[PDB]
């Protein structure tokens, strides 16, 4: 069948152990990923297919289902690791921790602290989907232990910190038996000598050592004869895993440009000559592979991912034509910008604006609205932007400002959204994506694979002609329509079986010219 | 921490806490209304209302399983409710019985299970119990 070995990554030096981040703290880099665009893909059109995680994910099974990808079967390296039998997920409340007679209890808006005897003893955070992510342990005003929790409902996991800094973290079994230790000061991970059965060597000297050898151990004992590989193109290289896979089975090397943007081509020479097949999200990525390394320019191919999780656009079912103006807050504020967006939706009484915020910390929000209400007051007259729900009745406006920190808040947002406007130099890559799946047409200042100019969107040369731009989908229906029928039948040309049929038919094709020689 | 295993789903305002699982109730709350509410998500990021309920497989089958009883007998009803991801309903099921059996909808992306209500005087409540079945 076929097997796929994803790239989930933290963002650390250890990168084989996924961030753990506070519910607040959350963020938007691209999670939605050339793998999982895959995935789904064999689900519908019903194929047999399994997941290979060689990362340490204690909350594995909110992030596959937030993904819409829970339903596949995996194996996992550190669920081996760490004997963990069952998938069972029971979802831990506070109330049977549990805790000593004595801990109080105080409900921040952001977490929960726990006081014994007037000192602190613990902070109790959550994860964005509200189970117990993670506890913090004080010992007078010092943290000295950290639980990690499993999204199944036990302590995965325990940092220890001496001088209030990281200095060991052990890897629990459900039974809570640690079984290895990881040193974290430069330095390696030790097996627990009761659980000797299931580690060959007694000791490690770096993680991917561990991680290398139950990986392996799967794919020559486990795998069916003759599979399938979808391996996502890792940061460095590849020799980590290609040379592992079974001496008869097709590999396909897949690579997303939100992840391998940044490579030298050199150093890929080793991993794109093994590969039976290779994939780009990105055509001038395939045509730069086309042209450094002639000799296999056939087998690579272009394939753009579609986030499914999208439903088409219900923007029909609205008088209001409502328009998502993203603002990456990384860039600081531009005035211009920001200011023609808000003189077009003065102008045309019957259009609301959304302006999504990314990349931006509570007070910077503050700061887009105080800026909008600044050029609203000193060039316009805020009276106009009184939506009709409440003048037509007699306060609430036609224009608002939402912090994107999900990408599941920006897919609620494009639901009945009309019109996507990203003025950045560089536009949130999720966006794009995201806009194309919902079939909703977008405006950008710089060309890409998801919009294509007069018929998904508008190319400007300068935010002068926005307007132009605008009005070319805002005014009609007919500009708009032929646009969500040029994204439907290219949602529909990457996301079928029509896909799968590709990638047999070029694997066919790559054996046609091995022959030839 | 010792945490507590267990793969029942309890409780968690004359409502008694006499026992982690068992919870006394007196009627104050209409015929038609929710006595109570369990949700597989958070209704926003901030609430403290956590979810209780196991995340669920599409195309599944499942069975559902109140361990309670109702003074007034046949009064306290069990509805389930599944959304999907705009959190739009998708569907909705009320049983009399104590047991039920649904298949989770392939458009559903979250789910809530409420006791509601008859004529409810009183009720002892032990636990709900989901378990896969075929």
């Amino acid at each position: 069948m076929y097997y796929f070995i994803p790239s989930w990554s933290g963002s650390g030096k250890r990168v084989w152990h996924r961030d753990i981040i506070p519910w607040y703290r959350s963020m938007q880099r691209l999670e939605f990923d050339d793998t999982i665009h895959q995935i789904r893909i064999f689900h519908s059109e019903n194929l047999p297919v399994k997941l290979l995680l060689q990362a340490y994910m204690p909350h594995a099974r909110y992030f596959l289902h937030r993904q819409d990808i829970f339903e596949t079967e995996y194996y996992s390296v550190f669920d081996e690791i760490q004997a963990v039998e069952s998938n069972d997920m029971q979802v831990l409340q506070i109330k049977d921790l549990e805790w000593e007679d004595d801990c109080e209890f105080i409900y921040t808006p952001f977490l929960i602290i726990v006081r014994r005897q007037g000192q602190l003893y613990a902070h109790v955070e959550f994860g964005v989907e509200g189970f117990i992510s993670f506890i913090k342990f004080f010992k007078d005003d010092q943290l000295e232990k950290l639980n990690i929790f499993d999204d199944r409902g036990f302590v995965s996991s325990i940092v220890y910190y001496e001088d209030g800094q990281e200095v060991c973290q052990d890897y629990l079994n459900p039974n809570g038996d640690w079984r290895i230790r990881e040193y974290l000061k430069f330095s390696h991970v030790v097996v627990n000598p009761v659980f000797s059965r299931d580690f060959d060597k007694l000791e490690y000297e770096c993680m991917p050592d561990l991680i290398l050898e139950k990986l392996g151990y799967y794919i020559s004992h486990n795998v069916e004869e003759d599979s399938r590989f979808v391996v996502a193109a890792q940061p460095f290289t590849n020799q980590g895993v290609l040379d592992l896979l079974p001496q008869h089975s097709h590999s396909i090397l897949s690579f997303f440009h939100e992840r391998n943007q940044a490579s030298n081509i050199e150093n890929l020479k080793a991993d794109l000559e093994y590969a039976d097949l290779v994939l780009t999200d990105r055509m001038d990525f395939k045509e730069t592979l086309q042209n450094y390394f002639p000799l296999q320019a056939e087998k690579i191919h272009y394939l753009s991912p579609f986030d499914t999780r999208l439903q088409l656009g219900k923007s029909q079912q609205r008088h209001e034509s409502k328009i998502f103006y993203q603002i990456d807050l990384s860039e600081l504020l531009n005035d211009y910008a920001i200011f023609k967006v808000l003189f077009y939706v003065a102008q045309h009484p019957d259009t609301e604006l959304v302006i999504g915020v990314y990349n931006a910390w509570q007070e910077g929000i503050k700061q887009v609205e105080n800026k909008v209400e600044e050029l609203i007051s000193d060039y316009l007259d805020l009276k106009d932007f009184i939506k009709k729900s409440f003048k037509n009745n007699q306060l609430e406006y036609r224009f608002r400002i939402r912090n994107i920190t999900d990408e599941l808040s920006l897919i609620q947002e494009l639901d009945d959204t009309r019109l996507i406007i990203d003025l950045s130099q560089q536009p949130n890559l999720y966006t794009q994506i995201a806009g194309i799946s919902a079939g909703i047409p977008q405006i950008n200042l710089v060309a890409s694979d998801y919009v294509t100019h007069l018929q998904n969107g508008y190319i400007l040369d300068s935010i002068s002609q926005l307007a132009v731009a605008a009005d070319y989908y805002l005014q009609g229906l007919k500009n708009w329509n032929q646009a969500l029928i040029y994204s439907i039948e290219k949602i529909k040309l990457n996301t079928g079986h029509q896909v799968i049929k590709r990638w047999e038919k070029w694997l066919k094709e790559a054996i046609d010219e091995k022959v030839d020689k | 921490m010792k945490i507590q295993k267990h793969k029942e789903i309890y409780w968690g305002s004359t409502i008694i806490f006499h026992s982690p699982d068992q919870v006394y109730f007196e009627n104050l709350i209409a015929s038609g209304q929710t006595i109570h509410e369990w949700s597989s998500s958070w209704n926003y990021q901030g609430d403290r209302q956590v979810p209780s309920l196991p995340l669920l497989k599409r195309g599944r089958s499942y069975s559902l399983t109140r361990d309670m009883t109702s003074y007034p007998s046949e009064s306290v009803f069990l509805k389930l409710i599944f959304f999907d991801r705009y959190n739009r309903e998708v569907s909705n099921h009320v049983e009399r019985s104590d047991k039920m059996t649904f298949t989770y909808p392939e458009e559903a992306y979250s789910y809530k299970v409420q006791l509601l209500s008859a004529g409810v005087e009183s009720f002892e409540f032990h636990c709900l119990r989901i378990e896969e079945i075929l």
